[PDB]
């Protein structure tokens, strides 16, 4: 009858099964097309292992920002803009930190040290 | 003269606001109400914040006495703790999917609004303007 | 529910309240009107704006009370 | 149930059963300000009655200092009619 | 910390004014409003110098100020609408040099 | 059906997650809300405080606390100190032993002033030794079982306890510095964390704690882990104004 | 990631367990899901350090941390610098200890000459432990363990 | 349009001062929009008695605040907090931080800490780690405060004004992990809250009369000037505390209001006594003067002298 387990390993009675709503299945694509019954079960799975692995091998950490995004192209475009924003709000001294040469004209830190230690500055 | 025993009493109310029964939480809420109205203006606002953390979860409740003492605790706590803190507690559930939660938050925000509708003018969030409306308040961010 | 007769009398009593279905438009427009009524009432934010732009108190309050009519865009639909 | 048709300058009064409590807060202490009622719940056979008992107006309905700190006393005739 | 708050120089800017015989005479008095302050000056006709007779605190916001004379009396009451839910009625006592509250009517909430 | 066309407006959780500027918030039922762009901007505002857990649940608020057994409330120190509890315990045991007849006999001939506890003991507790309990700042609603975990988020390595030292084999007190714990031993032996590591071990990846001892017996620092060329395992395992408040009471 | 907390100490609380997990690296899980009857520690636990090499070196470090048919094993070249509970936990990784390690120390002083004997659970337990520590790394004088003699 | 000024001497050069001026370009106010900022340096010559122009570096935004900081200058340009050092072609940027919420209307900095003060969120404590040369956040506030100007009271305490009336004092908790690497890590607390009554446009920590103990001068936007002055003894403190706690009750304001609620208009009062209500005991009536000074069981002489002298030892 497909009746889910209890602690004492029997069928769960029907009004209780309806309450818990096991009928509803969630296609988690990250998890090897794993598919879950039970909604909070589904949700905790996002921090469960199979989802963790899925993430690692996706090439994107299991940080919360993607939890409940289950399709992988959505995940990659999401983490794409997220990447863009992290690189934005990083202060990178290479392109920001900027140096005038002696000659009254300015370059960045990088190029300053570049031409500095390749024999002019 | 509760500004003295407020500290002694808090860990007992937090004790009884983590469940013991309906009547347990109904009564600890009444105590919070009266402490707040007594300690209005003496700076013991950290303690009433701490007890907000424990009273606010009972917001979804049904029994008339229980939810009623809860609402009373929140009016007292509104004068004593200020209306920013309570508008922030009431922000996110104004526009919630559900309707039980939308309704309780609009009940509260109504009572927070009626009394002290005029502070809130400096407490409202910043709500961006889409295409065909203007929603930011540029009045407030003129520099000077 | 006679409580509700009184309570939508309360909605009729206090312009700016809400109910569980209230729309972002009514909410933010009511807060915008209230903001205006208080910029007028408090004798000093008026100096703040009067001085921020180069206007004068009559100019200031006339703008404000004109804006009070459709402050946050046109309506919802 | 409330009258709440707005306030006035006519004081309210208490029967002797109802003697002592605030009108809403149901306190027994530290009353600060006097109560006022509306003309409509002021007239006639309702002159000098108990806002709560309906009994004869003898003692003065008052306002618990909490009710005045929260200004729940600025709404008008709260008569349970 | 524990602080004590003191004002050395009152607010000077003027927001509202009324003119009336606020001392019953036909020497006229002027009642102006600073921010949270009600200040009364009487302009001497001799030199043309205005003496700032009475400067009082009201701890509120004066949003509206208007004098009025009763039908035939010789005094000049003040009606002040401020930011409490009240209308207030004021008078001058030169004998005590003080504003006096005749009546007081609540009609709503503060702010 | 019109609710069903708005239900076709009922966008995808990925629709949301990609649209939104702050994606941490987006949750399950967010989408069935009449105005999810608002709802999410709100939930991503500063300082605001999210709905309790338990509106979904079928069980009421703490009917889940139902099961367990719970220990009675624990007084404040400054109230125990004044020694009330023992007075009350003694009176309790007395009146639980006494029998009905003797109870009424004491009703009619009272033991007037059996006990005493003087003032200035009380008045000094409440006015001289009263102290700030532990409070939780804005936002941290209590939910069921929250106390189930006493404290956390000290990911710091140096955090040691005295019972920890004792029941781990290390020292308690001024020697909690000069005592490298038994885990710094294999820190020196095979390392710290592969992808965490941002912790340096004292005497193993950090320098000598104040007056530490180099040596290979019990009670020393051993070989500060170094390469064969001399550079340590990491860091340096060997080791190579006017903050006065303005308004303050006397 | 998943590490077997063996010789899992009874009262050595999961809280300080996770605090040591952090003081070593990624404290992500400290769990000793015990008997459904007892509540005390069940001899083997799962400690997850979400980085594999983190858990590896944390394990190399937190090993040896001081948490009758002849099932007694003789253990010499003995480290005199140990304590009772720590030595018992180290011996117990491969079995119970029905007698804590009795260190055959001289009585004139109270400092040992380097031998002991320990009643473990099984003879195969003494076998495995004495094998993994045959000549292997003891505290200061390398271990040398095997089946014990009878006195 | 020039909106910010600072006189500084960079240390690569010597004691040749330069004036820096923020100058925004082509602004609108009620929409918002700008064209762009420019950084006017002048060499402040004639020992400091006339400026001659040096250069005007273009920049992204209305450059609304400039601060001399450790041989260079911190500059708020809208959302950016960028650290600048000097050339005479233009001005070259040695650091940047990009995490400030909206718009940086103030920078006040102690020997090596920065208290940036944005326009809507708050004070935001920022750290400059020179050797890595980073600008990194460690502690900010828990409220929104539209600040108009802030002041430093110590190494951990900052006083703020606000556009709506208030002054507050916010203090870092005593144990701040100064050097490290919702939207923050650890935050500061609020230790006082006062509704002055008018927009307060400049605070300053100062002493007036010689040997007078320190003070806070606040100067509003309506011709008001005043001071907030500490207490040295719970005897003083409790005294005026009770003085006014009775004064509210028996001598309420004229204009209908309640004093507690007027001074806690926006956020409740905390640790400030209303010297201007206390100083009203003088102009009170003998009957009430009695009643209250008898509650204090001091004589109206005792009260009034203890009232006057506290202004005596701080101000005039
Ligand atoms: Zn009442
Ligand atoms: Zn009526
Ligand atoms: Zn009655």
């Amino acid at each position: 009858k497909n009746l889910p387990l209890g602690w004492d390993g029997k069928p769960i009675p029907y009004w209780l099964y309806k309450l818990h709503g096991l009928n509803i299945n969630y296609n988690c694509e990250i998890c090897g097309n794993y598919t879950y019954r039970g909604p909070k079960a589904f949700q905790r799975h996002f921090a469960e292992w199979r989802h963790a692995h899925g993430m690692r091998c996706l090439g994107i950490p299991n940080t919360a920002h993607f939890a409940n995004v289950t399709q992988i192209e959505d995940a990659v475009s999401l983490w794409a803009k997220l990447k863009l924003q992290k690189a934005s709000e990083r202060w990178q001294p290479d392109t920001e930190e900027e140096y005038e040469d002696s000659s009254g004209n300015v370059v960045n830190k990088k190029t300053y040290e570049d031409l500095k230690r390749q024999g002019l500055l | 003269m509760g500004k003295d025993y407020i500290y002694a009493v808090t860990p007992l109310l937090e004790d009884a606001l983590m469940d013991r029964d309906l009547v347990h939480r109904q009564t600890a809420s009444a105590v919070v109400q009266h402490m707040s109205l007594g300690v209005y203006g003496f700076g013991c606002e950290d303690s009433l914040n701490h007890l907000l953390n424990y009273v606010w979860p009972n917001v979804f409740e049904t029994s008339p006495h229980v939810i009623q003492a809860v609402m009373g605790a929140l009016e007292g706590l509104r004068v004593a703790i200020g209306p920013c803190r309570m508008l922030q507690y009431c922000l996110q559930g104004l526009f919630h999917p559900a309707r039980k939660v939308r309704d309780v938050y609009w009940k509260i925000y109504n009572s927070i609004y009626i009394g002290s509708q005029d502070a809130l003018i400096a407490h409202y969030p910043r709500i961006y303007n889409d295409d065909k409306n203007t929603y930011i308040r540029y009045e407030l961010d003129y520099i000077l | 529910y006679t409580i509700h007769s009184q309570l939508e009398h309360l909605q009729s009593k206090y312009i700016g309240t809400g109910h569980a279905d209230t729309t972002k438009w009514e909410w933010l427009v009511n807060q915008h009107r209230d903001s205006y009524c208080s910029y007028m009432g408090h004798f000093d934010l008026l100096n703040y704006f009067a001085i921020a732009e180069n206007e004068s108190k009559a100019r200031v309050r006339f703008n404000l009370m004109e804006k009070m009519l459709q402050p946050c865009g046109p309506p919802a639909d | 149930i409330f009258c709440r048709k707005q306030a006035g300058v006519a004081i309210g009064r208490l029967c002797e059963k109802c003697d002592g409590k605030c009108v809403i807060c149901d306190s027994y202490v530290r009353p600060c300000t006097l109560v006022r009622i509306c003309d409509e719940c002021n007239y006639g056979s309702y002159q000098g009655r108990c806002v709560i008992c309906g009994g004869p107006g003898v003692s003065d309905a008052y306002y618990c200092k909490e009710c005045t700190i929260q200004e729940k006393d600025r709404d008008g005739c709260p008569k349970i009619v | 910390m524990f602080l004590y708050n003191l004002t050395l120089q009152r607010a000077t800017g003027i927001s509202f004014a009324i003119h009336g015989n606020f001392s019953g005479t036909k020497q006229q008095e002027i009642v102006v409003s600073r921010g949270k302050i009600l200040e009364l000056l009487r302009p001497d006709p001799n030199t043309g110098k205005v003496h700032t007779l009475l400067t009082v605190e009201v701890f509120g916001v004066i949003r509206s100020l208007m004098a009025f004379r009763l039908t035939g009396g010789t005094k000049d009451y003040i009606v002040v609408g401020s930011d409490s839910g009240r209308i207030v009625i004021l008078e001058y006592q030169p004998s005590k040099n003080m504003f006096e509250k005749i009546h007081q009517e609540t009609f709503g909430k503060s702010g | 059906s019109k609710k069903k066309l708005r239900r076709m407006n009922r966008f995808t959780v990925a629709e949301l997650k990609q649209l939104v500027a702050r994606p941490d918030v987006v949750e399950m039922h967010d989408v069935t809300a009449q105005d999810p762009k608002l709802l999410v901007h709100l939930k991503a505002t500063r300082n605001s405080v999210p709905v309790p857990r338990h509106w979904c649940f079928k069980r009421k608020y703490l009917q889940g606390k139902r099961g367990i057994e719970k220990p009675p409330f624990e007084l404040p120190d400054f109230i125990k100190r004044t020694g009330i509890q023992e007075m009350r315990e003694a009176l309790q045991e007395k009146e639980e032993q006494k029998t009905m007849k003797s109870k009424m006999r004491e009703k009619v001939r009272p033991k007037m002033g059996k006990i005493d506890i003087d003032y200035q003991k009380l008045h000094d507790a409440f006015f001289k030794w009263q102290t700030k309990p532990k409070l939780t700042i804005h936002g941290d609603l209590y939910y069921e079982g929250k106390e189930f975990e006493t404290r956390l988020k000290e990911k710091k390595p140096g955090d040691l306890s005295d019972e920890l030292r004792i029941s781990l084999g290390m020292p308690v007190g001024p020697n909690a510095h000069k005592v490298p714990p038994p885990w710094l031993i294999a820190m020196q032996r095979y390392g710290p964390p592969p992808s965490y590591p941002n912790l340096k071990i004292p005497g193993l990846n950090s320098p000598i704690p104040e007056s530490c001892s180099f040596g290979y017996h019990a009670g020393g620092w051993g070989k500060p882990p170094v390469d064969e060329t001399g550079k340590p395992l990491y860091g340096d395992v060997f080791g190579t104004i006017d903050r006065t408040p303005w308004g303050e009471l006397e | 990631a998943t590490v077997y907390v063996g010789g899992l100490d009874e009262k050595v609380s999961e809280p300080l367990l996770w605090e040591l997990f952090l003081q070593a690296g990624p404290v992500v899980n400290t769990h000793m899901p015990k008997d459904r009857v007892t509540g005390q520690h069940q001899g083997y636990g799962f400690v997850e350090f979400l980085s594999e090499e983190d858990a590896d070196y944390a394990i190399k470090i937190m090993n040896m941390i001081k948490l009758d048919v002849g099932a007694n094993i003789f253990i010499g070249n003995l480290d005199p610098e140990i304590d009772e509970k720590l030595l018992y936990d180290t011996f117990s990784a491969f079995g119970v200890i029905l007698q804590t390690p009795k260190i055959m120390r001289d009585p004139d002083t109270g400092n040992s000459k380097g031998y002991a004997f320990i009643n473990f659970a099984s003879f195969d337990a003494s076998d495995a432990a004495i094998e993994a520590m045959n000549g292997q790394y003891l505290c200061n004088r390398p271990i040398t363990v095997s089946y014990a003699f009878k006195k | 349009a020039a909106f910010s000024v600072a006189v500084c001497r960079f240390s690569n050069t010597g004691e040749d001062w330069y004036v820096l001026v923020g100058v925004a370009k082509d602004l609108i106010l009620n929409p918002r929009s700008v064209a762009g900022g420019f950084v006017y340096t002048y060499k402040l010559v004639n020992n400091g008695e006339k400026l001659e122009f040096l250069h005007k570096t273009p920049v992204e935004e209305v450059p609304a605040a400039i601060a001399p900081f450790q041989g260079r200058v911190l500059i708020g340009v809208g959302k950016l907090l960028r650290v600048y050092d000097l050339g005479k072609k233009k001005l070259l940027r040695k650091c940047e931080n990009k995490h400030i919420a909206n718009y940086i209307s103030g920078i006040q900095t102690i020997g090596h800490r920065v208290i940036v003060s944005d326009v809507q969120e708050s004070f935001i404590w920022v750290r400059y780690k020179r050797n890595e040369n980073q600008l990194i956040i460690f502690a900010d506030d828990t409220y929104p405060r539209w600040v108009t100007t802030a002041s430093l009271l110590d190494y951990d305490t900052v006083a703020g004004a606000d556009k709506f009336g208030n002054i507050c004092v916010v203090r870092l908790p005593p144990n701040t992990n100064d050097e490290v690497d919702n939207g923050a890590s650890q935050k500061a607390e609020v230790i006082m809250n006062y509704h002055v009554g008018e927009t307060v446009l400049s605070l300053q920590k100062t002493t007036l009369i010689p040997g007078g103990s320190e003070s806070l001068v606040y100067t509003t936007l309506s011709g008001g000037i005043g001071i907030l002055v500490p207490f040295t003894s719970h005897e003083d403190h409790d005294f005026f505390q009770h003085v006014e706690m009775h004064l509210r009750s028996e001598h309420p304001p004229l204009c209908g209001r309640d004093h507690l609620s007027f001074r806690s208009y926006y956020f409740p009062v905390k640790n400030v006594i209303d010297g201007d209500l206390c100083e009203q005991f003088n102009s009170m009536e003998p009957n009430k003067q009695k009643n209250v000074s008898e509650e204090l069981d001091r004589t109206p002489p005792e009260v009034s002298k203890k009232l006057e002298d506290i202004r005596t030892r701080y101000a005039f």
